[PDB]
């Protein structure tokens, strides 16, 4: 049961048609009858995390199903790794199988699946596992809303088809020259995928240290940075600027994307300036935030809580930024 | 500045000097036009911009705000014992006026290959003015002679809307006239100073023609060179010690305080020369003369004039200068 084949097929079963509940009727009768608090000795941390999560959830203090879901959202976020933290206990796979199974008709299927996907990859039962890609999973996130709206056409008159998609933009703007790089599918599995290896968000309470996670997170998104600057360079362009809290932030965007549930992605229009986001931060927040952390570099060494230095004119240092940027 | 004396130029960057940059450049900011550096960008040309005395007010009262954050001086501060300030008068009337000042181009011209060179000037109006001789009358009660140094300031009275100014808003406008060490003998006894022997001031560069007919005539004749009585080329020019003022004549205070010699010159001796130069530029390889702080005794606040009107060995009178068109 804890063969790479059955685990492997277990969460297929577990991430197939991720909006409704599940069609399996192994996965049902373990979300029917399945206690997570009915063995502690299932778990590393004597059954603790399961604890926490159940009074949330007897508590009806989660999100709905049917809902979007940002890992940037505190409360979304913090409700997602709380599964993660109960399948990141579990000892043996039926634990992890059946939490999983018994958590995806009870919680927000976008932080489930986040925490199913970041449970298998930090977890030793998910060695073996590979994860499908998520644009097969939740494709909303990874496809036009012209697409998708074929797609729907295509279930509600029954009849099967393939659909081309032909990128965001016209012709008539010139970043749609590169949108072949940002609009990748495995472009964006990378992003994501470094992220979930690399989560902001990890404690070495979990079980181990992620080594140089700081520098690896300068460093991944550098390469971003640059790899875009040769697809501008290749199709007769200038390198981006760069942004500026105090200054207009001169291309916009339309996605022409939807969510599954929440609407259609946000536009930006051209050659707007900041301004502050309530519930999130004002605009003068982030040039302060930015020059405490220049002050940190210029100074050669980080400010710790009770005001000693925290050196970092050292090889680590680039490491420590990471850490606070 | 920022010298190389800066303890910490990573934090504390270059504010003055690149700030000349910064400002040299406003013509060609990003370099798209080809436009060599600004006149900013040169200590020859600098003060040729208006810029120029914007930018150093600015940066004037960066230090201001330092020197603005002392105690006032006391009386006890101020007091030289025992040394009065009977009377301060002048010898001649202060008038200025434009003469005309030629110098050659013959560098500034491309020299044909055996063709002979021709006498090619400029010729300038510069301001200038009329000598004059200070006549301070001091009483040193004290039972010895002592050294003395005498400070001359040239101060405003009135701003540009015939507002009379108070001492504190007077202090940070006035120039420095003077600066000299003396033996006051016991007794009233006048001092006389003469305008050209100012310590702020240094006469009108010798010619490139001179000094090649004075080398030249000393090497081929064998003859010992000696260039000892020519002065610096560092200090306000002789010619530029007063104010244009205007023809209808402007009032002015004349302040002067004298203060203890000992104290001033120790470790410097008072009888040695210091130069012709010393109250800006310094004494060629040596040590600063004047312990006192740079601008003593006008360089911290005086909320209260009170505490200068009750020191003997300070006074101020008013003083007229007048311009000849
Ligand atoms: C979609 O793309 C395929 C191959 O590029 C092409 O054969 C097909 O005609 C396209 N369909 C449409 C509607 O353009
Ligand atoms: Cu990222
Ligand atoms: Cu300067
Ligand atoms: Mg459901
Ligand atoms: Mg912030
Ligand atoms: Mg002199
Ligand atoms: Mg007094
Ligand atoms: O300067
Ligand atoms: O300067």
């Amino acid at each position: 049961a804890s063969s790479t084949a059955h685990k492997q097929q277990d969460i297929n079963h577990l991430l197939d048609k991720i909006y409704e509940d599940t069609k399996y009727p192994d996965l049902q009768e373990i979300a029917k009858n399945f206690n997570p608090l009915g063995d502690t000795s299932m778990y590393n941390d004597q059954g603790a995390a399961a604890e926490v999560l159940m009074k949330e959830l007897n508590d009806h203090r989660l999100l709905e199903q049917h809902h979007w879901y940002s890992l940037f959202n505190a409360r979304q976020r913090e409700e997602a790794l709380m599964l993660f933290a109960v399948l990141n206990q579990c000892k043996v796979w039926y634990c992890f199988r059946n939490n999983a199974a018994y958590f995806r008709e009870q919680m927000n299927e976008g932080e489930f699946v986040y925490a199913l996907y970041v449970g298998v990859i930090h977890s030793k039962l998910g060695d073996g596992i590979v994860l499908p890609p998520l644009y097969e999973i939740t494709p909303h996130m990874f496809t036009n809303s012209e697409v998708i709206d074929k797609a729907y056409s295509a279930k509600m008159t029954q009849k099967a088809g393939t659909f081309n998609v032909s990128f965001t933009g016209t012709k008539k703007n010139k970043e749609q020259r590169v949108a072949y790089f940002g609009e990748d599918i495995g472009m964006n599995i990378h992003h994501v995928t470094w992220h979930m290896d690399f989560p902001f968000w990890w404690q070495d309470s979990y079980g181990n240290h992620l080594d140089r996670k700081g520098e690896l997170f300068f460093w991944v998104h550098h390469q971003l940075t640059a790899r875009f600057d040769f697809e501008r360079l290749s199709n007769w362009l200038d390198p981006v600027d760069e942004l500026h809290w105090d200054r207009i932030i001169r291309e916009g965007f339309a996605p022409l994307t939807s969510y599954k549930y929440g609407g259609e992605f946000p536009v930006r229009p051209d050659n707007i300036h900041f301004e502050d986001v309530d519930g999130v931060a004002h605009v003068h927040d982030m040039e302060i935030t930015e020059n405490r952390i220049y002050e940190a570099i210029d100074h050669g060494y980080i400010t710790a809580t009770d005001g000693h230095t925290i050196d970092i004119r050292q090889p680590k240092g680039i490491e420590l930024l990471g850490d606070i940027i | 500045e920022s010298s190389m004396y800066s303890p910490n130029a990573q934090y504390y960057g270059s504010l003055h000097n690149t700030a000349h940059v910064m400002l040299g450049r406003q013509g060609d900011p990003h370099g798209k036009f080809n436009l060599p550096p600004g006149v900013m960008e040169h200590f020859e040309t600098a003060t040729r911009d208006p810029s120029f005395f914007r930018l150093h007010k600015y940066m004037d009262n960066i230090f201001k705000k330092h020197t603005d954050s002392f105690p006032p001086y006391t009386h006890d501060d101020l007091e030289f014992a025992g040394m009065a300030v009977d009377g301060v008068a002048i010898d001649g009337e202060l008038i200025t006026f434009f003469d005309e000042f030629q110098y050659s181009l013959i560098n500034a011209v491309d020299s044909g290959e055996s063709i002979e060179d021709v006498e090619i000037n400029a010729r300038v109006h510069r301001l200038n003015h009329k000598e004059f001789t200070y006549k301070i009358t001091v009483s040193n009660s004290i039972g010895s002679d002592h050294l003395a140094t005498f400070r001359i300031f040239l101060c405003p009275i009135e701003d540009n809307n015939g507002i009379t100014l108070t001492l504190d808003k007077a202090r940070w406008l006035c120039i420095e006239l003077d600066k000299f060490f003396q033996k006051v003998p016991s007794g009233t006894h006048t001092i006389h100073r003469s305008s050209k022997d100012s310590s702020v001031t240094v006469p009108d560069m010798p010619s490139f023609h001179s000094l090649k007919e004075q080398a030249d005539n000393a090497v081929n004749g064998g003859h010992d060179l000696d260039l000892s009585a020519y002065e610096r080329s560092c200090g306000i020019p002789d010619r530029m010690l007063l104010p244009k003022s205007k023809p209808e004549g402007m009032e002015f205070n004349l302040f002067v305080a004298v203060t203890d010699g000992v104290k001033d010159t120790e470790g410097h001796n008072g009888d040695h020369d210091h130069g012709g130069t010393h109250a800006q530029c310094g004494v060629h390889g040596e040590a600063y003369p004047d312990n006192r702080p740079l601008g003593y005794p006008l360089e911290r606040r005086i909320p209260d004039e009170r505490v200068f009107d009750g020191v003997p060995n300070i006074k101020h009178v008013v003083v007229k200068i007048v311009h000849h068109p």
